[PDB]
Formats: structure tokens, C-alpha cells, sequence
């Protein structure tokens, strides 16, 4: 799945 | 109810993986009205990301069950009602963060870096509202998310190096916004590719302090590009 | 509402990893006063194990910080008070389950394996109280745990085959009780070894319905033996 | 770490 920022 | 005490309690809560407690401590710190230190800002962001992230995860699970129970009326109605309950929690969390941003965090931001950080976080939490918005409210929520991202984007390009983890992370999330919320894959890919390529072109601007964060986000940018062009 | 509805909602909550919700549903099922099905029994157990387990984990983290902050009075005081807050939640959860066990589950258990299951649960939740008890209350809490485990042990040895998953799991937890709460490695190992060996000799008594649980618990029994004899 | 029964 696509990633957004961990923070 | 003293600030240094509230921050210490938030660190305890984090260690205990009690993120509701940790978000409440940092909400109280923010409401004292002074500009947050970088340490305080990261505690606030980590706390609420975990709080809202649990609801987002639950919402996706239940929404998937709701879709898979098509033709099973009782089961689907129960999934729908539970999804709506989770949505109420999610909206309340987002509305809390967005109010802190409007009342304290964005107005108090005295530096470009934290201006970008908090406008990004405004874009993120309006994006999370957009993920579950339906009907008349959705257009204005999507618009709020885009406007916050866009302003953050413009400041980051003017003031930060292309390898800055906050500039890169903003590009990552703005690109996801275009792909998922605005259903605009070509814009999503263009934004992610440009951010990756501009960082590759200036790797001398990395710092020892944050190069691990920068290179992580660059890999995530290209991973999205690969997924969306596959 | 309807028992079947509550049980469906507990399954939804489990999928969503919302274990407070799922314990609340299963508590309401229990309070209707009818003996629980095997599925309902297991849902109740999973729910409360996750709810209490979150507190047990946090308590260990904070208790450790409290220990390592001697000589730093303000930080130690704040860890202590947070530990105490977490303990109160933990105790309330245990007392919640223990009350359900006294009022509904144990008195209504008509079959031996149901009775063993609930007496084991009683032993477990008193053991969690024993983990955080100090001073005057501890010996009495430890004795409640032991008496519940012991009665479950005698019943299971008389009524249930060695490979029965409930008999095996009772041996596993009773053995942990001996090791950690009574500080007797010898009796803990003897209990775990007998349980493993007696099941190993009768694998042909496993069923397609029981073998996954039974073989998992035998692996845990041997893992504990390996750990305790190194 | 030692194991007790899951769930």
C-alpha cells in the first residue's frame, strides 16, 4: 500500500 | 498542570504506549499558549498520529467488512453502524487537532520550518476528515486540505533545501492527497517524482542530523511512484 | 440488545482491534444469564485478555522507570503516581472479570470443560492482581489464584484427556503461576513437563477442531521448560 | 520471555 509520512 | 511536568508525563505515556494520555498532556501544553519547542512539537505530533491512526485503521477494517457483506443485510447494517461510530471518534480527534492548529500552533509559528510543519499537519488532518467525508461537507474539507498543503508547499520550496525531511515529507503526503483524495494520479506522480529528483540533484545538502529521515522519505516517494506506475 | 447481535458486534470489534468495545459486548452477553457457548466463551476471554494485557504491559514499563529514578525525587514521584493510576485500571479490569466469573460463569457451568475454563480464568485474573499486589493483600490474592487453578487442575485430570486444549492451557498457566508467583522453578517445570509428555503420548486423540490449539500450547509448554532449565 | 495461554 502507498506510504504517507510516518510522522 | 505545570508545563515541564506535562511534558514529562507525555514522555512517560509514550513509553507506556498510552497515546490518549500522551495526547492529552500535549494538548494541555499547547493550550498554555506559548510556542512549542521542537521536542514538544514532535511529542504532540506523535501522540495524535497514534490516536487518529488507531481509528483510521479500525475504519478501514470495518469499511472493508461493510463492502464484503453486500447482500447480507443484517451484517452490513451492523458494520455500517459501527463504522459510523468510529467515524464520530475520528472526526472528534481531527477537530481537536485542527482547533489546536488554528488557535495556537499556526499563529504562534515564528519560523518557516515550523510554519511548514503545522500547515502540513493541517493538510494531513483535513485529509483524514476527507477520507471519511460524504456528501455536502466533503468538497469544503477537501478544499481546506489542499489549501493548507499548497501554502506549506510554497513556503517549503522557497525556504528549505530539497533534501529537508519536512519538505520531502510534505511532498509525499501532498502527493498521496492528489492520488487518493483528488483521484489525480498524474499530478500525484509528477509531485513525487519532482521531489525525489530535486533531492537526488542536491545530496550535498543532507545533514548528518537528519540524513536518515531524508533518505527514508526519498525511498517512500519512489515506492509510491513505483506502485502508481505499475 | 439481542444476544446474537452483541456477539456479532464483538466479532466486529475484534477485527477492528477495539477490545474495550469487544469486552463490553461480551460482558453484556454474560449478564443475560445464559450459559455461554464455546464461541462466546472464547470471545469473552480474548477481549478481556487484550484489555488487561495493555495495562500489564504499561505497568511493567512504568514500574521499571520508577525503579531506575531513585535520587531524582520529582521524576520518581511522577512515575509512581502514573504507575498507581495504571494499577487502578488494571485492578478494576480484573475485578470486573472476577465478578462475572463469580456471579454468572462458574455457577452456570454445566460441563466439566466449561468449569475448568472458568476456574482457569479465575486463577489467571487473580494472578494478574498478584503481579501488582504488595504488602498485606498479596498472600490472600495469591491463595485465591492457587485455589482456583488447583480445583481446575483436579477436575481436568479427572474429566479431560491429556491433549484437551483447555487441560493443556491450564497446565501452562498454573506452571507459570508456580514459577513467577510462588517462585518454585521445580514445581513449574514438573507441571509443564508432565503435561507435555502426557499429550505427546496421545496425539491420535487430537481432532481437526482441537489440534491447532493443542499443538500450540504444547510448544509453549516446552518453550517454558527450555527457558527455565537453561 | 515465558509464555502463558493466548487470549
Amino acid at each position: 500500500s502507498r506510504n504517507s509520512t510516518p510522522g | 498542570m505545570d508545563k515541564n511536568e506535562l511534558v514529562q508525563k507525555a514522555k512517560l505515556a509514550e513509553q507506556a504506549e498510552r497515546y490518549d494520555d500522551m495526547a492529552a498532556c500535549m494538548k494541555s501544553v499547547t493550550e498554555q499558549g506559548a510556542e512549542l519547542s521542537n521536542e514538544e512539537r514532535n511529542l504532540l505530533s506523535v501522540a495524535y498520529k497514534n490516536v487518529v491512526g488507531a481509528r483510521r485503521s479500525s475504519w478501514r477494517v470495518v469499511s472493508s467488512i461493510e463492502q464484503k457483506t453486500e447482500g447480507a443485510e443484517k451484517k452490513q447494517q451492523m458494520a455500517r453502524e459501527y463504522r459510523e461510530k468510529i467515524e464520530t471518534e475520528l472526526r472528534d480527534i481531527c477537530n481537536d487537532v485542527l482547533s489546536l492548529l488554528e488557535k495556537f500552533l499556526i499563529p504562534n509559528a515564528s519560523q518557516a520550518e515550523s510554519k511548514v510543519f503545522y500547515l502540513k499537519m493541517k493538510g494531513d488532518y483535513y485529509r483524514y476528515l476527507a477520507e471519511v467525508a460524504a456528501g455536502d461537507d466533503k468538497k469544503g474539507i477537501v478544499d481546506q486540505s489542499q489549501q493548507a498543503y499548497q501554502e506549506a508547499f510554497e513556503i517549503s520550496k522557497k525556504e528549505m533545501q530539497p533534501t529537508h525531511p519536512i519538505r520531502l515529507g510534505l511532498a509525499l503526503n501532498f502527493s498521496v492527497f492528489y492520488y487518493e483524495i483528488l483521484n489525480s494520479p498524474e499530478k500525484a506522480c509528477s509531485l513525487a517524482k519532482t521531489a525525489f529528483d530535486e533531492a537526488i540533484a542536491e545530496l550535498d545538502t543532507l545533514s548528518e542530523e537528519s540524513y536518515k529521515d531524508s533518505t527514508l522519505i526519498m525511498q517512500l516517494l519512489r515506492d509510491n511512484l513505483t506502485l502508481w506506475t505499475s
